[PDB]
Parts: C-alpha cells; structure tokens; sequence
DNA sequence: CAGAAATTGGCACGAAAATTGCCTTAAATACAA
DNA sequence: TTGTATTTATTGCAATTTTCGTGCCAATTTCTG
C-alpha cells in the first residue's frame, strides 16, 4: 500500500533522553551499509558515482528518487527492490544523508 | 616475427587508454610497489520541475487517496513534462484493489492543468489539446486548429499538406494561419523550469598559433607522471640480506620499467599529434570543408611507426584547437573522387551538403539528385546514394518532409 | 521557520488553508550533529 | 550528502577538506594491505603503519 | 556636496534624534540625484557536445521577449530593461539523444531547430533596472566575430 | 483520373581500411674454468 | 684463452573483422496529360 508507505516516512521519533558512550567495532559495523575500498569520488567520464568509492551508490543510496543506477528499475512501483545488476536499492535520494 | 614477452605487451597496452583510465590504472601499480610515488562550502537547493509540481500538489484540496495517486503521477514525469508510464502502471504502483482507472484519470486531468499547463501529458496530441482548451472561446482559428490536432496529426507530421486540404476541406489561407497557431504552442511544457549544467572534457593536446605557425604541446595539467621513492631506494645497499634487499631490487627494477613505458607513451602521443596537426593546417585556419582525406597509413609514414601503433594511440584522446575540442580520430575520414584526379573528404562533403540544404528554397526543397548535380559542378563526383547516406548521417529529413508554406 | 524540513511545508499549507497551527518536529541540523559526532567513534543516540 | 563536492563554473568538482582527509587514509590503508600481503621487509611496513 | 539653506529649530518631531527634514524643492531640483552603473557578463564556453552559441532565435521564447535583441542576439544600446528581460541570447547544445517515434513526431511538426538546444540566455536579475549604455564583446582569437563585434 | 516520372532507402557487392592476438626471445656483457 | 649465466632491447606482423562507396529495385510521392 502506497498510502501507508508515504505516511510512514514523515513520522517523528519520540524520546526523552540522549545517551553517549564508546563505540565498539561491532557497533561501527552495525551502523554501516558497506565498506569503502577505493579513494575515487566521481567518474568524470559519466559523472556518476564510482563503485566502492567515497560517493558510492550501493553503500550510501541512490542519486535519483526511486531510480536504480544502471536503469533497470526506475519507477515508484519497484520501491524497495534491490537491483541484481549493481546492488542499488530504489528509494529516496535523501537517504544519502 | 617479434618475440612477445608479457612485459612488452603491457607497455603496448598502455597506449590505447584514455587519461582517466590511465590514471586509474597507475594507482593500482602505485599501491602495489613501495618504491613508486606521485610527484604531487555547503551548497544551495534548486527547484526542479517535480519540486514545483509537488508544491502545487500539497496545496490542492485532494484527499488521502488522491494525493497518493498524484504522488505516483508526478513521480513518473521526465524533464520534458511528458508522462513516461501508462496509467496501468500507476494504478499498479498504488497497490490498492478498490481504486479504478477512472479515479486515476480524474486526478491526471487535474494535474495536467498545473503550472506549466500541458504538463504530465501522455503524448503530443494530448499536450496540444490541453493547451488549446485553456484558450478563450472567442479566438480565431481555434476550432480549425483543434480539428486537425484531434484528427489528422500524421498528415502534418509528414508535411502532407495536400491531403489535409482534402480531408479537412480547407483553403490556403486557413491552412497556414491555423498551422502557425499550432506552432505558437509549446511542444515541451516542462522545460520552463529547467535546471542543470553541461559536461566538459579536459583535453590532452593543445594546439595554438604562434608567429604564423601552429604549435602543439601536451596539456601539462592532465599529463601523468611518476617518480621513484628515494627513501626506500636508499635502503638498497644491504640493510639486511635475502628478502630485505631482494624485494627492493626487484621492485626498483619494475618501477624504472613503468616510468620508461609511461614516457614512451607520452612522446609517441606528442609526435602523432604534431604530425596530425601539420598534415591538416588547412582545417584549423578556415574551419571545416577544407579537411584532407588522410588515413592511418599516411600518418604511419612520416613518424615511421606501424599502422597498429597509430591505431592504438589515437583512441579516446582529445585535442583542443581554437575552433573546439575534437576526438583526434575525427581527422581520419574517407574520400571520393574529384575532377582533376584529386580526392575530396567525406567530412567536407557533409559540410557542403549541410550548407546547401540550409540555404534551399523552403517552398521547394532540394532532393538528392538536385544535390548530386549541384555538387557535380565543382568537380566532386558523388553518387546519389552516397549523398543520401551523408544526409541520413546528418539526421536531415528527405526532401518531401522539408517543404512548408 | 528555519530547519524542520517536514514542518515548513505543513506550516505553509496550514497558513494557506487559514489554520494557524504547527506540528513542530525536529530540526535537521541536530541529525547532522549526531552523524558527525558518531563518525568520530562515539556512540551517541536518542533513547526511549 | 553531509560532505558534498563543490560545483563551480567550468565543470570542476573541487575536492573538499573531508574528502581529501578520507582519500589520504584510504590510500595509506590500501598500501599497507598490499605490503602486508607481499611480506615486505619490516622497515617499510613500520613506516607505512 | 551642495549648499543648502538650513535652519536650526525643532519641527514637530521630524528632526528628533539626528533625523533630517528635507523640503520638496530639493527633490524637484534634482540636487542629490546620482547615477549608478552596473555591469553583467555572459560567457559562452565550449562543451563536449559542441560549443555554446550566442543567437537571436531562442527556441521556446516568444517574439515579444526577442523584441529588443538585434540580429546577433545582443540587446540594443539605449533599451530600458527591467525585471527578467533578456540581455544576451545564448543557447547551449543538448545532444546524443536516440530518436524515438514520439521524438520524431515532435521534431517534424516544430522543426529541428527547436530540438537539441537548451536556453542559457543572460537575463536581468530580479529587482534590477536601468538603461543599456555600453556593450563590450571579447572574442578569442580563431573564433569568427559576429556583426556586433 | 491516372499512368508516368521522381524520390527514397533496404540489401548486396568487392575492396579497402581498421582492429586484435600474439615467438611466450637474440645479442651484448661480465664472470668463471 | 673460451663457455656460459646474466642483462638488455623489442612500441611490430599477419590474420580477422569491420566499414567504405555505389548499384538494384521495390515502395511511396509527386506531376503533367
Ligand atoms: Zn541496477
């Protein structure tokens, strides 16, 4: 259902405290969505993110809303689908934040 | 033949690589060899078309389901303002069983009258009809243009003006004013809110003019260069035996080899570019249509190399002339015969054909025969089929599809 | 008026609708602070 | 998106401070990984560390 | 400055705490009227899909917005511009798009000139007005000068 | 009205041009017997 | 004295694929009697 999907991304988390502590390596690996292996940012030939780079698109998310990187899955009817050709999920481009 | 060892084949393979790929490949060899080294704001949110459409969707008294449908409809709108998916894909993206296509059409007809008008239109006919409906009823030629937009648009597409007069029962006076009114419409309504920047290419070779003669040199910004790490080279002389010295020796050897192979690529590129720009000084002085028909065997006769080397070097490397940026393979072209025993390049015949077509009588366009005969008075000797091939390479419609009133 | 991304649009829509009421939400520059603090190897989090 | 590249006129994506500091670390880490795989002499690996 | 016939006295609080009360003849005689001159620039660069060109026929705009542009696409000297008027008509090329039947239908009816070109023309900023008094054209050596230059 | 002249492009020719995978060692040199 | 392990020097050939211009001819437009 699209109505619930759209309604469930504007909600505000409720809390009453802020806790600070030390970060375990397992905690850091739990935060991450992938490992950065190469120091290149932008291709400069297609002006697209380079794989396993600082500005990568499989680790950090799509560059366009509900649009995969290679271009197989491109619309909102495919939301949540992880492409099998490049591993990019199709969601909002704000998840890069 | 030549005894090909897999260390010479890597030096040969280094030629057919662009500067970006060459710098990408140099990093891998840099991080696998200790003795190698290299010598060396927040932003602003712009408003696109979809953001503008959403700003109006949120301010329109929709319902909870209508707004969800409008989100899908606005999402499937490209930068030209045309709906890129059928409504059956939007009804599927909603993911609800009770919603029918009638509601989707009702929401689409409301989204289609946003700013700009005609946005999110299925095709050109719908996009023109939407704009034609917003005009005041007391408008000249409104019904006459609407009739041919709604019924006979293929005839106007093929410039079949004769058939339009018969089917629409119209004279010359109205069939020109109505068509002018149609051309007054906006074909792409979504390009009003257009945001973006073009993409640039940093050249490899720079050619300029100095003291009346052309000078050529490699672009010093993008040229790749490596260096030997002296601190590790100072450890060669028996810091410790066996590995401690053998490793440094066997890596210094390969670093020297790689640096030599990079210099042997830069020099070859520079010499090939200098020969190329020396053989076609006519092109840079007075633009196109004066370019000579040269091939690989012509270049691999003054620099004294093999044709396969010239083939590899000129791959994906750009040259910056005062005219513009070129591929450095754009200068190798075919040829056709000429009066006087000479030859004329295809890249000049294309410019001549473009110039002749861009100056014909609009009422009576020139056909391929009328271009072949016109060219065969300067002694160009081109067959009609070759002229047709050149025109279709230039993406120019045939003569019967260029006439107009 | 400054930072809550999802509250700006709601406030604008309510003002245009003749209803002067806001849903406060959370500023977007404290999430940046959390992401920059926890990229130093320090586990800071909101709880409950 | 919290460390974006700066687009200035001319097609130039100048690398910011944080991206430079990340690229330096990634280069050193990759070099150290390769050297540890190659079984390099301890002097070079100590300098790399 | 200017010589003003001044008087020292309180006048109903309109010169309270360093304020100044000015007559209407000072405004009628244009004694403190000044002239301010502001410059704007339009640069045509070289892209990979061909170069940008300065032209007087922008595809999407109407015939009114091009009323004060000459044959070379540059505003007339002496024209009173305001708001978002077009000063220099500049077009950047978009290309390398594969043809489709809808794209062919769009290109046939409205002509090939409208397609494959964008609009990057220079326009007056918002809230800026004045009169065009000087136009300067700098052309790189090798490029062919237009009629204005 | 309608047959004929004109136009257009898919498909087919030989020849030329451009690519791509390899001979995956021979000769000069310093050292040892 | 010579035989040999060591170290340079070597950025081309020759098949194989692709592209070239131009003729044949069927399908679609235009034109004059
Ligand atoms: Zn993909």
């Amino acid at each position: 259902d699209l109505l619930k999907f759209l309604k469930a991304q504007t909600k505000t988390e409720e809390f009453d405290a802020i806790k600070i502590a030390l970060a375990s390596p397992d905690m850091i690996r739990s935060w991450s969505f992938g490992e950065v292996k190469k120091p290149e940012t932008i291709n400069y030939r297609t002006f697209k993110p380079e794989r396993d780079g600082l500005f990568c698109a499989r680790i950090f998310g799509p560059v366009k809303d509900y649009e995969c990187l290679c271009g197989k899955y491109k619309r909102l009817k495919h939301r949540g689908v992880i492409c099998e050709k490049c591993g990019v999920e199709v969601t909002q481009t704000k998840v890069r934040r | 033949q030549l005894a090909m060892t897999p260390q010479l084949q890597q030096a040969i393979r280094l030629l057919q690589l662009s500067t970006l790929e060459l710098q990408q490949e140099l990093q891998q060899a840099l991080e696998s060899n200790p003795l190698l080294e290299q010598i060396d704001y927040q932003g602003e949110t712009t408003q696109t078309l979809q953001d503008y459409l959403m700003w109006q969707v949120e301010l329109t008294p929709f319902s909870d389901t209508d707004r969800a449908i409008a989100t899908s409809i606005v999402d499937a709108v490209d930068e030209t303002g045309y709906l890129t998916v059928p409504l059956e894909d939007i009804l599927e993206s909603i993911g609800d069983e009770e919603i029918d296509i009638d509601e989707v059409e009702a929401v689409l007809k409301r989204i289609q009258r946003f700013d700009p008008v005609g946005v999110a239109a299925k095709d050109l006919r719908d996009c023109l009809l939407i704009q034609l409906s917003q005009f005041d009823k007391t408008t000249p030629w409104l019904e006459e243009a609407r009739l041919i937009i709604s019924d006979h648009l293929d005839l106007l597409a093929n410039h079949d003006f004769r058939t339009l007069m018969r089917v629409t029962r119209l004279k010359e006076d109205v069939l020109k004013e109505a068509v002018n009114l149609i051309q007054s419409l906006d074909p792409r309504p979504g390009q009003s809110i257009q945001t973006g920047e073009p993409e640039y290419v940093i050249p490899d070779v720079l050619v300029r003019k100095h003291n009346g003669h052309w000078t050529v040199e490699l672009n010093s910004d993008s040229i790749p260069r490596l260096q030997i790490n002296q601190h590790y080279a100072s450890m060669c002389n028996n810091a410790r035996n066996d590995g401690d010295s053998q490793f440094i020796r066997s890596n210094l050897q390969d670093a020297k080899w790689l640096i030599k192979s990079l210099e042997s690529r830069n020099d070859t590129l520079l010499r090939v570019s200098r020969c190329i720009v020396e053989q076609q000084q006519a092109f840079f002085e007075q633009g196109e249509e004066y370019m000579k028909p040269m091939v690989l065997a012509d270049i691999a006769q003054a620099v004294e190399m093999h044709e396969s080397t010239i083939s590899r070097v000129t791959t994906q490397k750009y040259l910056h002339s005062p005219r513009g940026i070129f591929e450095l393979k754009y200068f190798f072209s075919s040829h056709v015969n000429t009066e006087g025993g000479g030859e004329a390049s295809s890249t000049a015949i294309r410019a001549l054909v473009k110039k002749l077509i861009a100056a014909e009588n609009p009422a009576k366009p020139l056909s391929d025969s009328k271009l072949t005969s016109l060219l065969s008075e300067q002694g160009i000797m081109v067959a009609r089929r070759t002229v047709a091939k050149y025109r279709e390479s230039l993406s120019i419609p045939p003569s019967n599809q260029r006439k107009q009133l | 008026k400054s930072d809550d991304v999802n509250g700006r649009t709601k406030m604008y829509k309510n003002i245009v609708d003749g209803n002067h009421q806001m849903e406060p939400g959370m500023p977007e520059s404290f999430n940046v602070l959390l992401k920059e603090i926890r990229s130093l190897g320090i586990n800071i989090e909101l709880e409950d | 998106d919290l460390r974006p590249l700066v687009p200035l006129d001319g097609g130039r994506f100048a690398t910011s401070d944080l991206n430079d500091l990340y690229r330096r670390v990634i280069n050193r880490n990759n070099r150290l990984k390769r050297l540890l795989d190659l079984a390099a002499p301890d002097i070079i690996v100590r300098n790399e560390k | 400055g200017q010589n003003m016939r001044v008087a020292f006295m309180p006048w109903n609080g309109y010169n309270f705490e360093d304020s100044i009360l000015v007559s209407e003849r000072v405004v009628q005689e244009d004694r403190f009227t000044t002239i301010h001159i502001q410059e704007l620039a339009c640069v045509s660069r070289d892209t990979k899909l061909g170069p940008e060109e300065i032209t007087a026929d922008i595809p999407n705009v109407g015939e009114a917005a091009l009323s004060k542009l000459d044959e070379s696409g540059i505003v007339y000297i002496g024209a009173e511009v305001t708001g978002g008027d077009i000063l220099v008509g500049k077009v950047t090329p978009k290309g390398e798009t594969q043809l489709t039947p809808e794209e062919k239908l769009l290109r046939a009816i409205f002509g090939e000139k409208a397609s494959d070109v964008k609009d990057s023309s220079l326009r007056v900023p918002n809230g800026v007005s004045g009169t065009v008094i000087d136009v300067q054209v700098f052309t790189r050596d090798g490029v062919e000068k237009d009629k204005r230059a």
